[PDB]
C-alpha cells in the first residue's frame, strides 16, 4: 500500500536523450492518476486504449514510465503509427499500443542561452525500431559502397546529431519533455492500482 | 558519384509514367532521397521523400497520384507517376539528402511533358524587312519541344538573337529568331533561316526578302 514513485520520474532534474530513452520500471504500488492529469501542467496528455478519468479504478501487472525529450514539433510523432526522425530510428509506440503519452514545454530548463546540446536524437539508421527498442550503437553510419572503418568522411557519417536548444527558438523548436506510461495486461497477478 | 534519371517522355493528361533514377557513389537504400522537379522556367519544387527506413512523405500537389520506391541491388530509386496532369510538366530530378548537410548530390534529370497535344509541324514565316535592319522568321505552332534555328546554313551568327519558345492557348508552341545586318546589305546578301524539328521530321530553309 506504498504509493508509485512517479514524482521521481515527473519531477526528475536532468531527463535523457530520446535515442537512449529510460524505462523506470514501476511496480507494487498505487498510483493516483488522477492527482496527475488534473494537474494541467501539461500541453500533451493523450492516452490510448484507456481513459484517463477511468484510469483511477484499474489495475496493471507492470506500468513502464518511459521519459524523453524531444522538440514541439515532434511531440505528435509520439503516438502509435507515426512516421518521422523520432518515431522510425529513436522511439517507436506499437500500433497496439495502450497507454498514455504525457508532454510539458521545458525551454525554461532545458535550454542555455548559447546553446544546450546535452539533448540528442539519432538521425541515420538503416531500418526502423521495433516497438520498445532502445538503440545506443554509436557506429559511423556508412552510406556508400565503401565500408567506414571508423572514419568519418564522404558517405560515412556519425548516426547522431544534436539539438539545438535556445530560448529564443520557435515554440515548435523548443524542447518538451515526455512521459509515456505503458500499461501491460493481468493473467498473471497485479501490483499497481487506484 | 552520380544520379542519371530516366523514364522521362511524354504523357496524355490522365496517364501514366514511371521515372528512374541510376546511381553510383552512394547507395540508395542507406540515404534519405529526394525527387525535385523544375516547371519550365519556375522554381524548385520538392516532391518525394523517402526514409532510409522505408518511411514516406509526399507534398500536397501530388498526394495520391505519385508512388516513391526503390530497388537494393539495383541501386536504382523510382517515382511512379498516375493520373498525370499539365501542371506535372517539368524537369524532373532526384537527389540524396544529409538533412542537416542538405542535398549534396543531384542528377541533371530526365524532362516529363504532359499534354492531349499532337505533333503537327512548325511553320515558317517570314519576317520581311521594308543604320541597320532586322529580318527574321517565325516559327509557329509546333508541338513537343523543341527546335533548332540557324542561319545561312550557320554562316551568319553575328547578331542572331533565337527567342526562348512561348506556349500558345492552343497548346502549340510557338517562336522567332531574328537577326540584324547592315541596312545596305539588303540587295546582296542572301538571307536564309534554316529550321528543324526532329520529332516531325521536318526541317525548312525559308528565304527571307
Ligand atoms: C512536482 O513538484 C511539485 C512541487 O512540489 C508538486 O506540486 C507536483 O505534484 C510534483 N509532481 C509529481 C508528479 O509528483
Amino acid at each position: 500500500t506504498n504509493l508509485c514513485p512517479f514524482g521521481e520520474v515527473f519531477n526528475a532534474t536532468r531527463f535523457a536523450s530520446v535515442y537512449a530513452w529510460n524505462r523506470k520500471r514501476i511496480s507494487n504500488c498505487v498510483a493516483d492518476y488522477s492527482v496527475l492529469y488534473n494537474s494541467a501542467s501539461f500541453s500533451t496528455f493523450k492516452c490510448y486504449g484507456v481513459s484517463p478519468t477511468k484510469l483511477n479504478d484499474l489495475c496493471f501487472t507492470n506500468v513502464y514510465a518511459d521519459s524523453f525529450v524531444i522538440r514541439g514539433d515532434e511531440v505528435r510523432q509520439i503516438a502509435p503509427g507515426q512516421t518521422g526522425k523520432i518515431a522510425d530510428y529513436n522511439y517507436k509506440l506499437p500500433d497496439d499500443f495502450t497507454g498514455c503519452v504525457i508532454a510539458w514545454n521545458s525551454n525554461n530548463l532545458d535550454s542555455k542561452v548559447g546553446g544546450n546540446y546535452n539533448y540528442l536524437y539519432r538521425l541515420f539508421r538503416k531500418s526502423n525500431l521495433k516497438p520498445f527498442e532502445r538503440d545506443i550503437s554509436t557506429e559511423i553510419y556508412q552510406a556508400g559502397s565503401t565500408p567506414c572503418n571508423g572514419v568519418e568522411g564522404f558517405n560515412c557519417y556519425f548516426p547522431l546529431q544534436s539539438y539545438g536548444f535556445q530560448p529564443t527558438n520557435g515554440v515548435g523548436y523548443q524542447p518538451y519533455r515526455v512521459v509515456v506510461l505503458s500499461f501491460e495486461l493481468l493473467h498473471a497477478p497485479a501490483t499497481v492500482c487506484g | 558519384v552520380q544520379l542519371v534519371e530516366s523514364g522521362g517522355g511524354l504523357v496524355q493528361p490522365g496517364g501514366s509514367l514511371r521515372l528512374s533514377c541510376a546511381a553510383s557513389g552512394i547507395t540508395v537504400s542507406s540515404n534519405y532521397m529526394n525527387w525535385v522537379r523544375q516547371a519550365p522556367g519556375k522554381g524548385l519544387e520538392w516532391v518525394s521523400l523517402i526514409y532510409s527506413g522505408g518511411s514516406t512523405y509526399y507534398a500536397d500537389s501530388v498526394k495520391g497520384r505519385f508512388t516513391i520506391s526503390r530497388d537494393n541491388s539495383k541501386n536504382t530509386l523510382y517515382l511512379q507517376m498516375n493520373s498525370l496532369r499539365a501542371e506535372d510538366t517539368a524537369v524532373y530530378h532526384c537527389a540524396r539528402d544529409l538533412v542537416v548537410y542538405g542535398m549534396d548530390v543531384w542528377g541533371q534529370g530526365t524532362t516529363v511533358t504532359v499534354s492531349s497535344a499532337s505533333t503537327k509541324g512548325p511553320s515558317v514565316f517570314p519576317l520581311a524587312p521594308s543604320g541597320t535592319a532586322a529580318l527574321g522568321c517565325l516559327v509557329k505552332d509546333y508541338f513537343p519541344e523543341p527546335v533548332t534555328v540557324s542561319w545561312n546554313s550557320g554562316a551568319l551568327t553575328s547578331g542572331v538573337h533565337t527567342f526562348p519558345a512561348v506556349l500558345q492557348s492552343s497548346g502549340l508552341y510557338s517562336l522567332s529568331s531574328v537577326v540584324t545586318v547592315p541596312s545596305s546589305s539588303l540587295g546582296t546578301q542572301t538571307y536564309i533561316c534554316n529550321v528543324n524539328h526532329k520529332p516531325s521530321n521536318t526541317k525548312v530553309d525559308k528565304k527571307v526578302e
